[PDB]
């Protein structure tokens, strides 16, 4: 009922978790020569790339609704990898994503921890809108779930989570790669994803292959003195894989 | 010129039918296939899959997450209903659900069905409760008693948060209808076995989760259309 | 070429892949 | 030559049934099934 | 393709409890009625045959209704219409596939030609059916020369010809058809499954020649799925859809209406 | 029929450069990724079957629409069509051969009949069609002997008949079809491939007697090519064709247009 | 009689269906074959050639020889653009290239591509210039730094008038649309490396040719009607 | 295409016919058939059985 | 496969079970 | 007489060279 | 089953005896 | 029954000697 996990030069723990769960249940893995159309020698950067990177902290409070980020993107600014990432059209990974979140035997209150592939959010409005690049591009930030008034409501994407973002219904969510955050029992999520993609690599730029999304199922209540514990990200992508190397694009 | 015959029915266009037919594109070689994790082969894979239950469907939750948890009290001293609903797959609130959606493209059905619950108050907390499906052929139980006559289950809320348990295929024929009329599988009523009992300094509410999936034993038949969703007026290009 | 469902022939009359009937399992 | 459906937007030819006496196309040769129809 | 069996079961009275589990695991709970009931033993005859994948998708369905208007007058320069192929136009298909977040599969088009009279006659009216691929000269008129299909296929239907239908090998230059897409253009632009999924247009166009009698042809567009695959399930469509290639979803001026039936007290249903 | 697959690449520091060539050969230079950049390795699965000659021109395509006007009134003596048999004169179609120098093949002609109405009813329509060898008589009137077609070929079609076809054995004298021709007559004129694909002509012409209602046929003409070979290829036709028989083009008062677009400037495309 | 059955479709006439049909000329014997030099079996074979890139497309050499050459000044010191074109192969320029314009009948295609420049200033003229194909996923490159980080060739001339080069066919899918959208294949920048160099009593220009082919690698599918050509009004007998 | 030949009698329908035809159900699965006391295969059977006689069928 | 009633071939070109002919005894 | 293209039977119904389908490669 | 008359092929494609062809003789 | 002309099947599915088809030579 334990767990450490080791990537480059960086190694997790959490004295109690449920058993992390692998994506679609395959290990991740570089490019099948058979399948490979990339015509050039990838780079394989290895232990600097896949290793783990801790993202920014967001606050859960009796409050808060959900977040979310997408994959790749998200890890844009993270060392080699992001650098990797723009200087060369295309890449391919895999990662480990891992949720942690403490808080007290004296607490109460579960997050859906789920993993979602070509996760196509739909813009809040009636009509001929779109979303706008920018905002399912965050970065390390993520969206949160803040439902006041944004500046191009005409490009915003639903801030209607219960939907899970693009007209499905929360609770047939669990069809996606998932685990449960429940205080009560354990205080950190773990996830192992394979590439996943109708082709070999695609661009780290135009599109993210995944999309996290976590949300309160059940609220966080306490008698506490804290009554807002934070939720931590940390994340190691697999088998890091890029192709055309050119200039480094902006 | 081979005598040939001409059949009744020939000439006709029929949506489920399975002849060849010629192709637009000859000597095309379609994209070779490659490796992609989780595939699929029978939706039934899916029904296997827990997907949480509506339990909380009154105006009051409908569009929020709260609709999927329920609340316990520590104040209730008593042999107390909590809940219940119909069996039928595609029974509200079930109906939604993976399964239930999958079902609502079937007319018949067969099978034990998985539901699955998890407390989600204080470590502290403690409780017990009792979870009983009632055969059909009678109508709700109104009391605790009533109720546990029926096949059940006494969960003790403890350490594992959850507790699956199980609804017995127990019908007079083989398959069943996915819409039912009048007709019932039965229900699944929810108890105060204990009393929700905390400590001092400690939320006096707890929030109680329910899925759903089907077993080894679950099955579908008769290919539908499904009603749980549809389309009025154009979508736009 | 026949077979047993849930004996019948079927041999494809056509030369391109897509041409053939529903698959087995 | 007619029968009150035929008639050629021209003095001889063969002739133009309606329809296109005035449709934007030009059927009798002399021009003259589209010859100053502006209503 | 067969169900496994039920089993007798015994009263069991072990210190291990298989019922108890914890869903955080993000596991589905392996328990089956032996397991928690005195059961008695069955044998199952119970087939999911039906429910295979190609059972599934495995029927033909509409996609798309292309209804074109004979102006007599300007006859060759209009009657004829174009379709941007796709699926995401006729919800009942629509929503099996995006239950789905990949799908690869032949596709076994139908046709069904449908002359609704204006004049007391009808005479003799012939179609063409142009698949115009992307790149393809679009036609511009009922007589462009595109319409000589040299190297496109196109397949031909008149009053009387029994409904045409024909195959179109999984088409797509990676290896499945993208039912959902979380990516952009080139152009950072068109979030969505619409960056992908041009597959060129189909193209109508009536042959018979200028003519007498006013009508309307209304060819529908019936496809089945065949030799399929897919990954990655997703939950289904809860909603209408509102636009193509969008999950979008908010309406004009109205409630976001579900399908779950709203009831009085959880303690009654 | 295989594509050739990816062969790993390593860091040539060579004395040897393959890349270096020379057009001036008239040769095709020889290089391959690899050649000039660490590669990956890659299985092709990539087919040019489609690729082969019977795949592209083996597909039919229309080369002629031959309207006939019913005239009641004089009905004996016109209502026939003629056509000098040929491909030059529907552009889709000719570039695509007019790709090579020389083809050889069988072909299959597909058939269209097409009753517009005139009167506010059709009857019952039948055509007959002739194909009439160089050399054989000519009909000249809706009831020459000529349609008696003691040795020719003729094919029947009436109003409810499906579609007719049937198949013609590669003809010609020579062992191929002449794409183009840099020669003249045996009285030095004609400088054409009109010198030699003279194949005689087609011939069409209602056989149902003196009746009530004036109506025109549109029989449209279709071909696909089987049993193919091609020599020579030559480059594609750059512009609109002119005439048959003759690689003129320029035209009437307007612009020698090709296809290229144009740009503002080279170092921005 | 043979009990028979009529099958949806039956009846249908299709361009690019497959069926055997009699024949009008029976005991006909067609021409014997003959030896008949340089034939050809796939298209392929055509795509395979080198046809001359018409690079210099502005409305000024649009319709002479020169929009096939390009200038080079021996009077141009510095890391200059020289010129730069979309890869796609039914991209322009490209397009009305032999391959170009033979994929402009197919509606997919992948491979790589070979490219070849052949210098044609004086024998004692020479020169160093840069060959950069920048991967798509970017924009055109702007400066030599930008151009040169992707794949590229620097290209000596000295002796050998030419210098192929590759476009490795480098694509998130396997084929691509013959007909790009606002998608694109990168581009093919050119760069002064060096700075074309004379000696004394030399013309000060140099005339710069490129060529493209298909590599073993090269594919086309899907077949379909072409749009570098038109009929609009009928052809004279 | 197989050179084939249409019969006198051909897209008739007959109520007494006996072809084959497609499944609009395909893939389905019937439930499993069971243990039913006193079958029946061929009428006979019945007429094998001892029916009473409306010997007196006067008005009365 | 063919047979002897009150001979003649008949194998069952269809898939699906129900789709077959009239039973025999 | 069956094959394999990118199984299914086809022989030529007809006596004419020109007369059958189309070439295989 | 094909035979020689004043050879070709001729099952029963009939399950009742009456639906059969003509007599031989 | 089949053959090679200028590979096909044909069995005579008429029982009277004039039903056939075109002869050989
Ligand atoms: C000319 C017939 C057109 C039929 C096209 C079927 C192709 C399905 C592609 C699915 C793309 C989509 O809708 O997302
Ligand atoms: C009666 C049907 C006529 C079909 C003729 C096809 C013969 C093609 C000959 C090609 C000659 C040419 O166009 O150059
Ligand atoms: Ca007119």
């Amino acid at each position: 009922r334990i767990i450490q996990i080791t990537r480059g030069d960086s190694t997790i723990t959490s004295q109690d978790v449920a058993n992390a769960i692998v994506a679609y249940g395959v290990w991740p893995h570089y490019l099948s020569s058979k399948d490979a159309s990339a015509i050039d020698k990838p780079s394989q950067p290895d232990t600097s790339s896949n290793r783990f990177y801790t993202l920014r902290s967001v606050t859960w409070s009796s409050s808060s609704k959900g977040w979310w980020w997408k994959l790749p993107d998200a890890l844009k600014d993270m060392g080699i990898f992001g650098e990797n990432m723009f200087y060369h059209y295309l890449g391919r990974s895999g990662y480990t994503i891992h949720v942690q979140c403490n808080a007290s035997k004296f607490h109460q209150g579960t997050l859906i921890v789920a993993l979602i592939p070509e996760h196509q959010i739909a813009s809040a409005l009636h009509g001929n809108v779109n979303v706008g690049y920018n905002y399912t591009h965050p970065g390390e930030t993520g969206r949160e779930v803040k439902a006041e008034t944004r500046l191009n409501p005409d490009l915003q994407p639903t801030e209607e989570y219960w939907l899970n973002f693009d007209g499905t219904l929360l609770g047939n969510i669990t069809i996606f790669p998932h685990q449960f955050i429940n205080l009560r029992s354990n205080n950190s999520a773990t996830i192992i994803a394979p590439y996943v993609n109708a082709v070999p690599m695609d661009s780290m730029r135009s599109h993210n292959n995944w999309s996290l999304v976590i949300i309160p199922i059940c609220p966080l209540e306490t008698s506490s003195a804290i009554n807002t514990i934070p939720i931590t990200i940390s994340i190691s992508p697999m088998c890091a894989e890029f192709s055309g190397a050119r200039a480094k694009r902006q | 010129g081979l005598p040939v015959f001409i059949t009744p029915g020939s000439g006709q266009f029929l949506t489920t039918d399975d002849f060849q037919s010629p192709c637009a594109l000859p000597w095309y070689h379609p994209t070779k296939e490659i490796s992609i994790p989780g595939e699929v082969k029978n939706l039934v894979e899916i029904c296997q899959v827990d997907s949480l239950v509506p339990i909380n469907n009154t105006d009051t939750y409908i569009n929020s997450e709260n609709m999927y948890s329920v609340v316990l009290q520590s104040s209730i001293n008593a042999p107390d209903k909590i809940f219940s609903i119909r069996t039928d797959v595609a029974s509200q609130p079930l109906a939604t659900t993976l399964i239930g959606e999958i079902s609502s493209y079937f007319t018949h059905w067969t099978g034990s069905l998985r539901f699955s619950f998890m407390f989600c108050g204080t470590a502290n907390t403690t409780v017990k409760l009792l979870l009983a499906y009632t055969p059909p052929g009678i109508a709700e139980p109104t009391t605790r008693k009533d109720a546990m006559l029926g096949t059940h289950v006494i969960w003790d809320v403890g350490l594992q948060s959850t507790i699956s348990m199980v609804v017995p295929w127990i019908s007079a024929s083989h398959y069943r209808n996915t819409s039912p009329g009048r007709s019932t599988s039965g229900y699944i009523t929810c108890w105060y076995q204990t009393r929700l009992v905390i400590p001092p300094q400690t939320p006096p509410t707890a929030r109680l989760l329910c899925f759903v999936s089907g077993c080894k034993d679950f099955c579908l038949r008769m290919a539908r259309d499904t009603n749980l969703h549809l389309q009025s007026g154009a979508i736009a290009q | 070429a026949q077979v047993s469902r849930q004996n019948y022939f079927n041999i494809n009359y056509f030369k391109d892949a897509a041409s053939n009937g529903a698959s087995k399992l | 030559c007619r029968i009150h459906e035929i008639s050629c937007g021209a003095h001889s030819t063969q002739c133009i049934p309606v329809s296109w006496r005035c449709d934007g196309e030009n059927d009798c040769d002399s021009g003259e099934d589209e010859e100053n129809c502006g209503n | 393709l067969v169900v496994p069996n039920i089993n007798s079961s015994n009263p069991t009275t072990s210190n291990s409890a298989p019922a108890l589990d914890a869903a955080e695991t993000g596991h589905t709970s392996s328990v089956q009625p032996e397991d928690v009931i005195e059961t008695r033993y069955v044998q199952t005859s119970q087939t999911r045959d039906e429910m295979s994948l190609e059972s599934f998708l495995g029927r033909s369905g509409c996609i798309h209704e292309s209804k074109l208007e004979v102006t007599l007058a300007n006859y060759n320069k209009e009657n004829f219409t174009v379709w941007a192929i796709n699926l995401q136009e006729m919800a009942q298909i629509r929503r099996k596939f995006e239950l789905f977040t990949y799908t690869r599969f032949d596709s076994e088009i139908t046709l069904v030609p449908c002359i609704s009279a204006l004049s007391q006659d009808i005479g003799h009216i012939t179609m063409q059916y142009m698949y115009v691929p992307p790149g393809a000269p679009v036609p511009n008129s009922r007589d462009d020369y595109a319409w000589q299909s040299g190297t496109n296929a196109s397949v031909f239907w008149q009053h009387g010809q029994a409904y045409p239908r024909f195959s179109l090998p999984f088409l797509s230059v990676a290896s499945a058809y993208y039912m959902f897409y979380d990516g952009y253009d080139e152009q950072d632009q068109n979030y969505g499954t619409a960056n992908t999924n041009n597959m060129g247009s189909l193209c109508s166009r009536i042959v018979t020649e200028k003519h007498i009698h006013k009508v309307h042809i209304m060819t529908r567009i019936y496809h089945k799925a065949k030799h399929v695959k897919a990954w990655c399930p997703r939950p289904p469509r809860a909603l209408e859809y509102t636009r193509a290639h969008r999950t979008n979803f908010k309406i004009e001026d109205r409630s976001i209406q579900t399908a779950i039936v709203t009831r009085p007290i959880i303690t009654t249903a």
